[PDB]
RNA sequence: AGGACCGAACCGACUAAUGUUGAAAAAUUAGCGGAUGACUUGUGGCUGGGGGUGAAAGGCCAAUCAAACCGGGAGAUAGCU
RNA sequence: GCUCGCCGGAAGACCAAGGGUUCCUGUCCAACGUUAAUCGGGGCAGGGUGAGUCGACCCCUAAGGCGAGGCCGAAAGGCGUAGUCGAUGGGAAACAGGUUAAUAUUCCUGUACUUGGUGUUACUGCGAAGGGGGGACGGAGAAGGCUAUGUUGGCCGGGCGACGGUUGUCCCGGUUUAAGCGUGUAGGCUGGUUUUCCAGGCAAAUCCGGAAAAUCAAGGCUGAGGCGUGAUGACGAGGCACUACGGUGCUGAAGCAACAAAUGCCCUGCUUCCAGGAAAAGCCUCUAAGCAUCAGGUAACAUCAAAUCGUACCCCAAACCGACACAGGUGGUCAGGUAGAGAAUACCAAGGCGCUUGAGAGAACUCGGGUGAAGGAACUAGGCAAAAUGGUGCCGUAACUUCGGGAGAAGGCACGCUGAUAUGUAGGUGAGGUCCCUCGCGGAUGGAGCUGAAAUCAGUCGAAGAUACCAGCUGGCUGCAACUGUUUAUUAAAAACACAGCACUGUGCAAACACGAAAGUGGACGUAUACGGUGUGACGCCUGCCCGGUGCCGGAAGGUUAAUU
RNA sequence: AAUUCCUUGUCGGGUAAGUUCCGACCUGCACGAAUGGCGUAAUGAUGGCCAGGCUGUCUCCACCCGAGACUCAGUGAAAUU
């Protein structure tokens, strides 16, 4: 059976890169939220 | 010709076909073609704005003169070519020039004849003249609506418009809808009827054929549950309301025309 | 020539048995339908929640859909247990 | 190590995606492995990924994204021009052999090729963010010519048989060699060459397009494969000396022909059809502004440069997606033998595996199968399931029908093996020889050799010859839907949805309509033979009466009637 | 009748026996003409019905071949309480 998860690292870094959240207002606050957080790993780029 | 396929199978013992031999066989003049890439019915938001448009077969664009501007300078058919774009066939015609272009083909238009734009063009099919040099009661086609700007009416397969009328500076057309219109009395219009006459005689035959043109399903909407469509809904076949398109217009008669900004140019809407 | 015929790949899912703390949160086995087309498939792209898409089942929209998910208003309110 | 069994259009081989050291060596067995474990994709340590030619980067663009100004919007922000990004597409070049425990078209040997920089020499009109050409394109079908590859013969080497025979028409193995360069063939496309002229290609143009003459027919382009060279080489079954029986030096014979033959190549071809089939750059030309004893351009030679990143390993799976070492899912490439129409199926080759608890026993019962006296649907909601039919050829085939069908209707007959016709026929393939020749990869004749159905006649074995796997049950009446299709991923595949056809209605283009506070976009680079909406649903015969109600479309007197005043 | 409550309507066909099926009848509870009427060749993993063939579906089960079940060694769950 085919699984929701198909991976692909184009995609994935297009959709939740690191340049993709910086485009939009909306993807820098959530940026921020996580630095906030402290998070070790801001987004999935590497 | 209109020709019967023979009923060999389910799906074409109904498909009737217009075969015309005169069309060219090839391929089209390519420094006149440009790419034309297909929208689905979706506008720039990415939302569907037009149902049922979808799929169908690549097609180049065919870039046809619609204005007729070469004036002066005789120009012979060289071929009918098909044209994927419009249902009237286009004809590749030759200046004398040297400069090729493409054009709806009229009626009885062949290869090797001649035809010509301007104020002292003859009187023949295929010729291009602002409407007050046209004699009154004549049939013409790809007719300008506004000096300058390409024709815009009757450009159908067998569409023409007749000339009634002309008091002024302006001119009164009868459209193929039936509508008695004006316009101004320096309108270029082509003499004869735009000829794909058969092409109303096809049938289809198939619903892959109707895929093929690009046209997809249309679900009624009686069959679409209320949330869907105002017909939706009911324990079997209801429809117990009035007509309505989808978003709540009448559709069996309520008239839509609202642009008030013309209202001059139009005498005898129709019927 | 054919939304033509028989039939593998490929795409489907009509019947039965098995399984039902399964090998598997829908599969296996034996049959079954389509198989040049309204076909199928790889890669990338677009459409966002009262919105999308829908050959229309209220189907599908990340194992969730008669209004997704996450956070927040929030310790909603609960004459009920 | 010897047997046995299993896969072999994979359960073999090579990749992309994804993973990220799982790769190789040594060492260890706590935990991990559904058991033990000395073993492991486990622990620990070390080692391992070598490129001008492969890929990425790079140049070019598709859908689409972003978007200087700009337009629009309470703010956020939306759209979009010039531009700039974006492969899943276009764009220069390397092959064979050898080699490591683990990498190689990357290292080594041999032999090649491509694009740039610089310098010398010779001859010269060079120049683009512009023009033209080219790149550049669909589906289906049909052969013809080929190769991959296979079979047989010949050749070379070895063998003479655990049990009757086996010096022969016998047995086993091998019989391999690339890119590049030269030749330009089967075949495809196109008439060339010179001169003059021109409202076109935003200006120009010798280029493209167009026009008018003169002269010749042979000009050019494209093109698989073959042949030659590459190659006095490499490889090569086996030997000969070391040989820790783990392997290394040296040597190493034959290395041909015929036939068959692709889904691969010629072919981005040809024929045909309608649904009419990307873009841009590289590349080839044309000139403008400009520079011309310069600069630049072309050719030869010499020299230099070609960076950077990826390269291990798995990749239909124990390493990816499924919580698992999970009967699931996962795109591309390679495609041997016998039988066969076949990539089905059976048995095999190369290669890879026996699926990580076993050992006994031979109860009920369950699961998956085999057979069955007599009966033969009496079972049951229902022939559910099972059984059965099953191939090729010939004969034969009803009602009905839209004349296509129905139809493989139904039904009947023949199928093995051996010999002869014919020491292998019809057919296919085609050597030598001869003749012709614009003397070449040519043409005609020619038939050796090779390959090779089908049929008839006769004989013959078995219970059974389409013997296995494989492989339609058939017919009669009737409801519904015309049909092929689509649908509740995961209890409903249907009479439901679509459908071609039909009708009504809206829509004159800045169209109706739709998404948007708007700009704008779709509709459509379409124009009433068009487009939207609605209902009906092939086709045939037809579609009657009713406008009071509701809606819609018109109308005009009169009544009533908002803001405002 | 995919529509008929009364209802297994009545008659005929098929069966030894037919609430189903087929053909007529018309008393249409409560068909009807593009939310189409009536026909219709072909088509259908579509609904109903009848035949030939076929059979362990059944009368009525018997035997056999394998995988479990059972015993030994190793490992070692679950719902519930």
């Amino acid at each position: 059976m085919k699984r929701t998860f198909q991976p692909s690292v184009l995609k994935r870094n297009r959709s939740h890169g690191f340049r993709a959240r910086m485009a939009t207002k909306n993807g820098r606050q959530v940026l921020a939220r996580r630095r906030a957080k402290g998070r070790a790993r801001l987004t999935v780029s590497k | 010709a209109v020709v019967k396929c023979k009923p060999t199978s389910p799906g074409r013992r109904h498909v009737v076909k217009v075969v015309n031999p005169e069309l060219h066989k090839g391929k089209p003049f390519a420094p006149l073609l440009e790419k034309n890439s297909k929208s689905g019915g979706r506008n720039n938001n990415g939302r569907i704005t037009t149902r049922h448009i979808g799929g169908g077969h690549k097609q180049a664009y065919r870039i046809v003169d619609f204005k007729r501007n070469k004036d002066g300078i005789p120009a012979v058919v060289e071929r009918l070519e098909y044209d994927p774009n419009r249902s009237a066939n286009i004809a590749l015609v030759l200046y004398k020039d040297g400069e090729r272009r493409y054009i709806l083909a009229p009626k009885g238009l062949k290869a090797g004849d001649q035809i010509q734009s301007g104020v002292d063009a003859a009187i023949k099919p295929g010729n291009t003249l602002p409407m007050r040099n046209i004699p009154v009661g004549s049939t013409v086609h790809n007719v300008e609506m506004k000096p300058g700007k390409g024709g815009q009416l009757a450009r159908s397969a067998g569409t023409y418009v007749q000339i009634v009328a002309r008091d002024g500076a302006y001119v009164t057309l009868r459209l193929r809808s039936g509508e008695m219109r004006k316009v101004e009395a320096d309108c270029r219009a082509t003499l004869g009827e735009v000829g794909n006459a058969e092409h109303m005689l096809r049938v289809l035959g198939k619903a892959g054929a109707a895929r093929w043109r690009g046209v997809r399903p249309t679900v009624r909407g009686t069959a679409m549950n209320p949330v869907d469509h105002p017909h939706g809904g009911g324990e079997g076949r209801n429809f117990g309301k009035h007509p309505v398109t989808p978003w709540g217009v009448q559709t069996k008669g309520k008239k839509t025309r609202s642009n008030k900004r013309t209202d001059k140019f139009i005498v005898r809407r129709r019927s």
